[PDB]
């Protein structure tokens, strides 16, 4: 329908889907580079994670402060261009290093390989910052203005955005894997750069069309000084405790990451069962999104967080039982993980809506940058914990630690709900 | 379809010069490494050196003879020149093309014998 | 420099059976996810031929009776089943660092 193809909501969905497709393809490419030229060393993956996390921790407040002053179209297009240019310029380097692979591995002094590694990391670390900035500005500012007083429209928007993310997370790696299988990594990392170029152009035009469509988007109602001011202004926000609770859920190993997949591999599983496991995780995620939508419609915005916390903790009780009780253990563990996905996703959806609905119109970027900073602080702590404990039994301890941290986060959200209602 | 073919002289005298040509039909010499290998009378193969796809060059330091691995990019040829030959140069010389996709001597030539005497 | 010791000298076998030849290095010839140990087949009167590359792969067109396996410093090539034409010489060559080196050669025969 012409109406549902010109309204300024399908264009947001299309732009977001293109962006996430490119992002996930590029992430898969970097993972392949790591596993090929370094043998997926857990230490180097953890160092890469620490670099990204620390970089967003020290700089989230500054990026949010920058977003809060300038104009929306300007900042959106600048962030988009920086992201896509960085991704293209790194895909070219990945192509070159994939071509002359064995040369580097076997007939060059190690310092050139080290330099290539730190260069790829330093470019990915800027791509990640640009993606963070576009996330802040589009999700937390543009999505909230393109749907006005109505509160169900915003919820549907967030839900379908999360569904798009969930689908692409499993669709894009498969496509790039096929292209690298029936071709070569030198072709995959070139298809990625071409995709990102054409996508940058199309998304630029789509952003301009959106900005032309809604006139209510041009009316901006709005060293260390800004950093400290932002953090202290985030401390005393009415939703500080719910935001802290959401932050706490990133300290976890119960998911699909660099360590738990290696654990599964050690438990003698197959590729196909892992693929269908990821598919089941995506199915449960979509279930969680629709469950959040219905709950929010019926009971209320705030108690949905409590329901989701109870669900996640209920499944994590199986997750923690899985440690003490050679197939029952791993089956219960994976069942608990895939079931708790529902509560996890619906809880973070409702916390996101709490964030982007109460805070003042002239401080979205700064406190959302601080929220990203806290999420990445806990992610940095997670990676630190993984570094010191690589052994398999240590995983039997990390499960307990992760459930404890989830319990802490939901205790904090319960305190918030008691203060409010 | 890649093909190599050697050429050169039959025999030589002590303290002379040998200029073995290798002609490559089906692919340029500006793609992957081009190596000179020699099998002695017997079984012990031996690596002599290579010329790269970018004018680089390398000689086996364990070799007791002066070798020069040159190339001519017009006729699509590359040359091995042995100087100051000796009674321990009699061997069978093969070309090979160390590729860049799988990193092994994947295409050889028929090879030519060389013997020194009086 | 890396020295590849090949064993045994000559390997007699009988048709239909399975034959195993192995050459051991003196250092590690394996980098991240890749091991540089290739196997060559040379009949009397012809240049060598590529059977296995990167110690576990198979060339385009070689009979599937040839299998490669190994890592670290010990490798192994298996033929099953042998034929009357497999009486040849088999070499193992590494690529880890210059200068490259070839094995001693296993003089397979048929009884």
């Amino acid at each position: 329908l012409a109406d549902y193809l010109t309204s300024a909501k399908f264009l947001l969905y299309l732009g977001h889907s293109l962006s996430t497709w490119g992002d996930r393809m590029w992430h898969f490419a970097v993972s392949v580079f790591l596993v090929e030229l370094y043998g997926n060393s857990l230490l180097l993956t953890a160092v890469y994670g620490l670099v990204v996390a620390g970089s967003v921790l020290v700089l989230g407040a500054i990026i949010g402060d920058w977003v809060d002053k300038n104009a929306r179209l300007k900042v959106a297009q600048t962030s988009l261009v920086v992201q896509n240019v960085s991704v293209i310029l790194c895909g070219i380097i990945l192509m070159m290093v994939f071509l002359h692979k064995h040369e580097l591995l076997t007939m060059y002094h190690g310092w050139v390989l080290t330099s290539c590694y730190i260069l790829i990391i330093t470019i990915a670390n800027i791509a990640n910052l640009a993606s963070t900035a576009t996330a802040i500005t589009i999700q937390r500012d543009w999505i909230v203005v393109v749907a006005g007083e109505d509160r169900s429209k915003l919820a549907n928007m967030n839900a379908t955005i999360r569904r798009i993310d969930q689908l692409t997370n499993i669709l894009a790696p498969m496509a790039v894997g096929q292209i690298m299988t029936f071709g070569s990594p030198v072709i995959g990392c070139g298809f990625i750069s071409g995709w990102n170029l054409v996508s940058m152009c199309v998304e630029y035009v789509l952003l301009w069309k959106v900005y032309q469509k809604t006139p209510a988007l041009a009316v901006k109602a709005g060293p260390f000084r800004t950093f400290r001011d932002g953090w202290v202004s985030y401390y005393n926000q009415p939703v500080f405790l719910a935001g802290m609770g959401l932050a706490f859920l990133y300290m976890t190993v119960l998911g699909f990451d660099c360590i738990t997949t290696g654990y599964a591999y050690t438990q003698g599983l197959s590729g196909s069962i892992l693929s269908i496991l990821m598919g089941a995780s995506a199915i449960t995620g979509i279930m969680g999104t629709v469950a959040f939508t219905w709950l929010r419609r019926k009971c209320g915005l705030v108690r949905t967080g409590l329901i989701s916390g109870l669900a996640q903790l209920s499944c994590l009780i199986l997750c923690v039982i899985s440690v003490f009780m050679p197939i029952i253990s791993v089956s219960l563990l994976f069942a608990g993980v895939i079931a708790a996905r529902i509560g996890l996703w619906s809880f973070d959806l409702t916390v996101t809506q709490l964030l982007q609905e109460n805070v003042i119109e002239s401080e979205r970027g700064i406190i959302n940058g601080v929220q990203n900073s806290m999420n990445y602080l806990l992610d940095l702590l997670h990676f630190i914990m993984v570094i010191l404990a690589p052994n398999p039994e240590a995983f039997g301890l990390l499960v307990l630690i992760s459930v404890s941290f989830v319990a802490m986060g939901h205790i904090m959200y319960f305190r918030f709900a008691q203060n409010t209602l | 379809e890649v093909q190599l073919q050697e050429s050169g002289p039959g025999l030589a005298k002590p303290s002379q010069t040998l200029s073995l040509t290798c002609s490559v039909t089906g692919s340029s010499i500006t793609s992957d490494y081009w190596n000179w290998i020699r099998k002695f009378p017997g079984n012990k193969l031996e690596y002599m050196g290579y010329i790269s796809y970018s004018g680089s060059t390398y000689y086996n330091p364990s070799l007791k003879s002066q070798i020069s691995i040159t190339r001519d990019t017009s006729k699509n040829h590359y040359y091995l020149q042995l100087n100051s030959v000796t009674t321990e140069d009699t061997a069978t010389y093969y070309c090979a093309r160390q590729g860049l996709r799988n990193w092994y001597f994947d295409v050889w030539g028929t090879g030519t014998t060389v013997t020194v005497s009086s | 420099d890396i020295v590849l010791t090949q064993s045994p000298a000559s390997l007699p076998v009988s048709l239909g059976q399975r034959a195993t030849i192995s050459c051991r290095a003196s250092k590690s010839v394996s980098a991240s996810a890749y091991s540089y140990m290739h196997w060559y087949q040379q009949k009397p009167g012809q240049p060598p031929k590529p059977l296995i590359y990167l110690a576990s792969n198979l060339e385009s067109g070689v009979p599937a009776r040839f299998s490669g396996s190994g890592s670290g410093t010990d490798f192994t090539l298996n033929i099953h089943p042998v034929e009357e034409e497999d009486a040849a010489t088999y070499y193992c060559q590494h690529n880890r660092e210059l200068p490259y080196t070839f094995g001693g050669g296993t003089k397979l025969e048929i009884k």
